[PDB]
């Protein structure tokens, strides 16, 4: 319930697509037999996030992850929820919704 | 439909401080300063900048903005060197010019001149003979029509020529002619109408920008 | 010991339209950008270049791994492995497939047009299938020489006998660019300015400059002058062949200037056995 | 409310739809049978984006992109905040918003 | 047991999840000497914990300690209750269940 | 004594592309960021440097630790310990190995491109046919003099004399950066400020600037010129040379600025017979 | 009497990635934060300028208690007793025997961190391990800032042991040694090239951060209007302030200079006439 909950809720769905968008790809870059990342990916996307500083770099980053991550729905279907949420709030309280996501992702794989 | 050929529209990408919405001797001047061989030139015109209005009667440079120049294709290397990269002033900003593009003069059967100057004719009927006349001289054949208002009033425009201390007026209108067709329509194009071509008036083109200076 | 042969070759003035930029509507555009002075320059790339040097390998019946049909306009490939060992372009031009790779002693930059590009600007009618419609498009063109910089590693080369072919190809360039450069334009050197030296520095990067920016004729630059009189560049190592000879020797106290005992030949042939002699001479072939 | 959403979330339409145009007339560049890639025009357009150092690139290159995305509607309603937009602001938070709107632009087609 | 004990008892196995998969890393991080210490970590986890002074830097501490706990298989199983949990909840309780899911942590035999 | 050789170092003039930031996509994206007064600048990292200095070493037959392969592409360790006593590279350059630890004598700073990068954007089409991943690409390019700043701690060698073989080396440095097939740069000094004194204090870090943001003309910022004159930087301590010397030379009221008791010397290698004397006599060698 | 010799001394212009943070992932990030207008500037740590002048002190001869090796990149303290009568080191900054003469001092240097005269941007430069191969320990990224420095410190005099020793600390300041950082790729010069010193006996300063920037993202830098103001409207005593280095160019550019206060403080162009004057005037002072 209450809408703010729910454009945090389907926020961190936004943010899991985009990660498996992103695994998804760097499953396909490796080859061979060399054993493809599962868990460095993800302690590589934390070390990214962390990276971070002010308003500017972390919106650029998101925003990058965002569409590297490629096709996704949930983002399709509300834009202008997300659009805002993005734009306004603070930077810190987004990576925080980021981080949780990242945490709760890996059900789906 | 006709691509005229001999003349092209050298287009320089302009970026600066906001400009007079009247540069004429402006924009000339500076270009002669960087360009001695552009005062000697006869058969050339300098198009009016493309730009949105901002306040008082400035214009606002925009990344769509450009200068571009009426100049028959074999004249260009007595230029080209002289413009391309290189970089004039107006006032006390300076404005950048990079690596110039060729654009084709195109055919139309309705074609705008914004601005143009006859001398010693300034109200409409003289005017509209004026043109006729040299219409006549030409070879060419069409309808004249003066651009208007919002309240249906002939257009006019004013040239404010800084030459030493005076300040000069020199005053035209603005018309819009058809039913040209595409051989004498680039026949105008190239030549155009009236004086003071490089002066930033009396040059043609496409009837868009006629009812786009309608517009405001 | 390490053996380097740097050099700077300048063209012939004619009417030039090669490596043109991305064709963008009807216009085909010359590879143009800044240079000295700030002016704008016609730039060719240097893969063209190198290009037109593997040609002639290929063409003087040289053993070279890559093949131009000539015909269908495809590259072929002898061996799929490389073998710089018994190829003279993997010798030469190096390898990537991505020893899978190999550098290459061959070292180039692009040629720059000794004079700002005028902006001159011709009219062509090119055919359409539209009841035989003519449509006019631009092409540019530039009446200029141009110059270009390589350098060669000696050592580098698996066989120290290719260098010897590599400098007759660079004298008898092949046709640049194919069937994008309208105008024949030779690409074959007018006047040379070589240097068989032992050390990494060169100083004979881009030695020739215009007296006038429109003007048939070269000079070289008052820089490459000052450094070859200081005592940077050593006179028995400079070897100066062709057109630009001919302008040195009627310079003033030429026989007193320490360019006078640089190795200075007016016909470039003989320059160049002089230089082929002394390279096999240091390498011991 | 609070109108610089409302350019904000104009600004993304206008996006989305000039990348339309330019997917649209990239599909006319193609030929034959072989399939018209549509991920990989977002990445190349991600990458281009990305290609940018700061004012003349990515302020040029967006507005080619907004000029090739061909007869633009909302465009055409919204010149002039639209153009006073793209003056001002950071051309990071641009690079962000054009990121977003990218991010967003699916389910038109 | 109500739906607020559950979600309590399943943030108390998320955060324990978590402190496995941290304490996991610095053990094969510090698989030299005797034997990694075990104690000190938990003092350094209070430590931390106790000098967060506000719920912005609380909760990004969590998140962070979250993921990089790794898989959190009981976060897997419960995105929207513990995200909302979190979100929602004041810092302090969240601080309070955190410590008390310390106090009640049994390392691996 | 403590003794710090410090020193700016000028390159030539020409086109480059030697130091390139993550490539993925159409672009090879050049080393760019900002600088004085606010524009986009090509960098080319300290790191490539040093390493071009370490193969300068290894191609003089000096004995090194780690060896380029050339063949291979890869870095071997003659001994998995380093020893900075015997291996010049260790005792240059320093070591870590995560004494297993070393400072290195050489601190070099980042090379700035002198003139700010505008365009100049390279077409990297792969012939005709087969459009694969290898067909149409970018290569960005800058046409610029790069310059660098480096400071040697002499007294932190464990050989004394192996400053000798850096400044030779600083000299002739071999191929800087990668796009050599077709952008063949050389990064051997034109213009040189060294400092041969023993004081932590330099101030002469980035002491070149251009006349005109699209020239190749150099000239010694005034606030070098205006450092020598009030009375800091002794002139004594002060080596200039190059193609700045000219243009110092031509400057009004030369003789009676204090800049003309420097050491001056228009051919590098006289400069540098002279510097290597003095560092011989202060150090004992 | 009780004199303060307070002072902010801005570096040289370059490439600088002199402090760091925690090792996070592949890229070493600098030491940053807030400082003005909410930009995020680069910090450099007063620990990191303090072990410079130790290290200064001890390779100009001199006694420290603390000797750096050099060459095993240890500490050694020659008396585990700390003597600040004796050593150098330990009068100026003091120390601090927790583990368990007085054990503790208050030192007679006080620092602040310095501060990017420059908001940091971007500027993160690719690293890479080389070679065909690659591990783990192959692909890193280092930030850097192309900016000058700005640090402010104080000095008790009185409270030194030895009242002559705040001349090696002026000279330390001047010819200050590498500041601790990635030197290996990124060689930043830390000595000054303008100062605002100021010579007094009371405990105001109102000189803390003098510097600030023109067009954000250049080199130039000129003084700040705020400590101009202060300098005109009586406050801060001309004859105190020693002012030297490349701002005195720019100082003396200005209009109505002549008229101004500010043309009545010691002003040099050359840093060493400037420091040499100060030092004459301490020496008087101090009774040296």
């Amino acid at each position: 319930n209450s809408e703010e909950d729910k454009q945090y809720l389907i926020f961190i769905k936004v943010f899991q697509q985009a990660m498996k968008g992103n695994f998804a790809k760097i499953y396909a870059k490796t080859e061979e037999g060399k054993d493809p990342p599962i868990k460095k990916k993800v302690e590589r996307l934390r070390a990214e996030l962390n990276y971070c500083y002010d308003e500017l770099s972390f919106k650029e980053y998101l925003s990058d992850f965002l569409v590297r991550g490629g096709l996704n729905k949930y983002f399709n279907e509300h834009q202008e929820e997300i659009a805002l949420l993005i734009k306004k709030s603070p930077w810190q309280e987004i990576r925080i919704w980021s981080l949780l996501a990242i945490a709760s992702y890996k059900p789906k794989d | 439909l006709i691509q005229s050929e001999e003349y092209v529209d050298l287009t320089f990408k302009l970026r600066g401080a906001p400009i007079p919405l009247d540069n004429g001797y402006l924009t000339y001047a500076a270009l002669s300063r960087i360009c001695p061989p552009l005062h000697e030139l006869k058969s050339i015109g300098i198009h009016p900048i493309a730009g949105i209005p901002t306040r008082n009667n400035l214009l606002e440079l925009t990344a769509q903005s450009r200068l571009k120049i009426r100049i028959y294709h074999q004249q260009i290397p007595l230029i080209y060197p002289y413009l391309a990269g290189q970089a004039f002033h107006i006032g006390q900003n300076f404005y950048q010019l990079d690596i110039p593009d060729y654009k084709p003069l195109i055919s139309s059967e309705s074609v705008y001149s914004r601005l143009v100057i006859i001398k010693g004719f300034q109200d409409s009927t003289n005017f509209i003979e004026a043109v006729q006349r040299q219409m006549d001289n030409l070879g060419i054949q069409g309808k004249i029509e003066l651009l208007t208002r919002q309240d249906g009033t002939p257009q006019r425009r004013q040239l404010t020529i800084n030459k030493e201390g005076k300040q000069f007026k020199v005053r035209g209108f603005g018309v819009k002619i058809s039913e040209l067709n595409p051989e004498d329509s680039l026949t105008l194009q190239e030549q155009g109408i009236g004086g003071k071509r490089k002066m930033m008036c009396g040059i043609f083109v496409p009837a868009t920008r006629s009812k786009e200076e309608e517009e405001t | 010991p390490n053996y380097y042969l740097y050099g700077t070759v300048l063209t012939r003035y004619g009417l030039a339209s090669l490596n043109h930029d991305i064709r963008r509507g009807n216009k085909t555009i010359l590879q143009k950008g800044y240079w000295n002075n700030g002016k704008i320059h016609s730039f060719v790339g240097s893969s063209a270049i190198r290009w037109a040097l593997r040609f002639y390998l290929q063409k003087q019946g040289y053993l070279v791994n890559r093949v131009w049909d000539e015909e269908e306009h495809i590259n072929r490939l002898t061996s799929e492995d490389f073998d710089p060992e018994k190829f003279y372009d993997d010798d030469i031009f190096g390898f990537a497939l991505l020893p899978n790779q190999r550098m290459g002693a061959l070292g180039m930059n692009m040629a720059v047009s000794l004079t700002p590009y005028d902006g001159a600007v011709k009219l062509g009618a090119k055919s359409g299938r539209e009841k035989d419609s003519t449509s006019l498009h631009f092409t540019e063109y530039h009446a200029t020489r141009y110059q270009y910089y390589f350098g060669i590693d000696a050592t580098h080369l698996k066989d120290f006998s290719r260098i010897l072919p590599m400098i007759d190809g660079i004298m008898n360039l092949p046709k640049v660019g194919g069937s994008s450069n309208i105008f024949n334009y030779p690409f074959c050197p007018d006047s040379l300015v070589f240097q068989w030296t032992n050390h990494f520095a060169s100083y004979i990067s881009y030695c020739f400059e215009y007296c006038d920016p429109k003007s048939k004729e070269a000079k070289l630059s008052q820089e490459f002058i000052d450094e070859v009189e200081c005592g940077q560049i050593d006179p028995s190592k400079l070897w100066i062949g062709g057109t630009i000879v001919k302008d040195l020797q009627q310079l003033d106290n030429f026989e007193s200037s320490p360019l006078n005992k640089a190795h200075i030949y007016r016909n470039r042939n003989e320059m160049i056995e002089a230089l082929k002699t002394v390279i096999k001479r240091d390498l011991g072939l």
